[PDB]
């Protein structure tokens, strides 16, 4: 339901700091993906990562468009919105 | 709460399963029931490593296999056929077809629809 | 569940006993009934104390 | 000179009195160890589930 965008912000920006090298102040809300050293057989690792961070499933269509790590933060967010019900 | 009432069916095979679990749960200490816990914990990360990785490897070779189909420029896959591949969402004929249609049309966005739930089976009062 | 969850597991035996406050808005219906009661003899069915 | 060859010696018999005391030491670390694995929280958190 109510869910903390900002956490959520943030580790995914640590997750894909941590995966790809880059240092955390580098990778802005809104950077895109091949311009951060990623092909397109490694935003599916990324993606990976996220599940495995979160403990959740990413919905596949929506991960057909995903751009932005604004993007995949609002996804994840969604996911771990409805949880419950 | 919420049990199906197909959960709750006396069958012969019920009753046998009853003394392997009554065994499990009555006749063991906890210590040794918690070192096994440990070990399979283990053996279940590393077998989940080794999926992982050889869905990456299907992922090269339906990219590289889609390329031959179309013949031209894509050497793209699909995020969604990785997705669900890692979350056990097709059955083995939906992989086939799919192969079959990359290698012939490329189409790399054309996805078998999905596989559906497997019922529990159930015969008489035998299971 | 935190109490079942305890009982279950033998983990009862060995906690410091407790005070817990039911309570129940008035009620004087035509009704015997009356969920106290209900919902601490359902909680020693569930785990058969 | 002479009390440091002396309590030199003194450690070697010593460790000769922890080579006669090896086995004894060895399974109580052991037992120690077993112990150690039935009070942490992981176990507790196993018998809940359990
Ligand atoms: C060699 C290491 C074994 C040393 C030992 O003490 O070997 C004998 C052990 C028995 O160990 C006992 O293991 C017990 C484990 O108890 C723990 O686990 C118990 C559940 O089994 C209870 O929950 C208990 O409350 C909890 O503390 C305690 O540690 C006892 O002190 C200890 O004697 O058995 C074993 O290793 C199992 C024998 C398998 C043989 C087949
Ligand atoms: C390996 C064991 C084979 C059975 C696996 C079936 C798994 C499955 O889902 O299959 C995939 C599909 C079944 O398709 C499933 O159908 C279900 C309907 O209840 C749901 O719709 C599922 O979503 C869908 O995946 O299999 C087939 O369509 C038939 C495959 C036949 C497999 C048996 C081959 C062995 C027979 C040998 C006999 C030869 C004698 C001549
Ligand atoms: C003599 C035997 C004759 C049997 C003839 C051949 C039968 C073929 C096997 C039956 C298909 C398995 C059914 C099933 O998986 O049920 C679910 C069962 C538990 O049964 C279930 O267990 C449940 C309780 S619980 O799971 O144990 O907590 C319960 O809901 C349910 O009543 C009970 O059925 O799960 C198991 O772990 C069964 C795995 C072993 C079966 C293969 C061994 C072959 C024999």
């Amino acid at each position: 339901a109510a869910v903390d965008k900002a956490k959520v912000l943030e580790d995914v920006r640590s997750i894909i700091s941590t995966q790809l090298g880059t240092e955390l102040e580098k990778v802005a809300p809104e950077a895109k993906f091949v311009d951060l050293g990623a092909d397109s057989l490694d935003t599916v690792e990324i993606m990976m990562a996220l599940e495995e961070k979160f403990e959740i499933a990413l919905e596949e269509e929506g991960a057909e468009k995903i751009a932005t790590v604004q993007d995949a933060a609002d996804m994840i967010a969604a996911q771990i919105a409805a949880k419950g019900n | 709460t919420d049990i199906p009432w197909a959960e709750k069916r006396w069958t012969l095979f019920s009753t046998v399963w009853y003394l392997v679990q009554q065994l499990r749960f009555v006749g063991t200490p906890p210590a040794l029931r918690y070192v096994a816990f440990l070990g399979w914990r283990a053996l279940m990360f590393q077998v989940y490593a080794a999926h992982k990785a050889l869905v990456l490897w299907q992922c090269k070779l339906d990219a590289g296999l889609a390329r031959i189909g179309s013949g031209g420029a894509t050497a793209t896959f699909s995020k969604t056929m990785a997705l669900r591949r890692l979350h056990w969402r097709n059955s083995p004929l939906a992989e086939a077809l799919y192969a079959l249609n990359l290698y012939k049309t490329g189409r790399v966005h054309l996805l078998p629809p999905v596989a559906k739930p497997i019922p529990r089976p159930t015969f008489f009062w035998l299971f | 569940g935190s109490l079942v969850c305890q009982i279950y597991s033998g983990l009862f035996n060995k906690q410091i006993s407790k005070n817990i406050l039911l309570v129940n808005p008035k009620t004087t219906s035509n009704n015997l009934v009356d969920y106290n009661v209900l919902l601490i003899q359902a909680l020693a069915g569930e785990t058969e104390m | 000179p002479l009390t440091r060859a002396v309590l030199a010696v003194v450690r070697v018999r010593e460790l000769l009195r922890a080579l006669l005391l090896l086995p004894f030491s060895a399974v109580g670390g052991a037992v120690a160890a077993w112990q150690g694995l039935f009070n942490s929280q992981r176990y507790e958190n196993f018998l809940m589930s359990e």
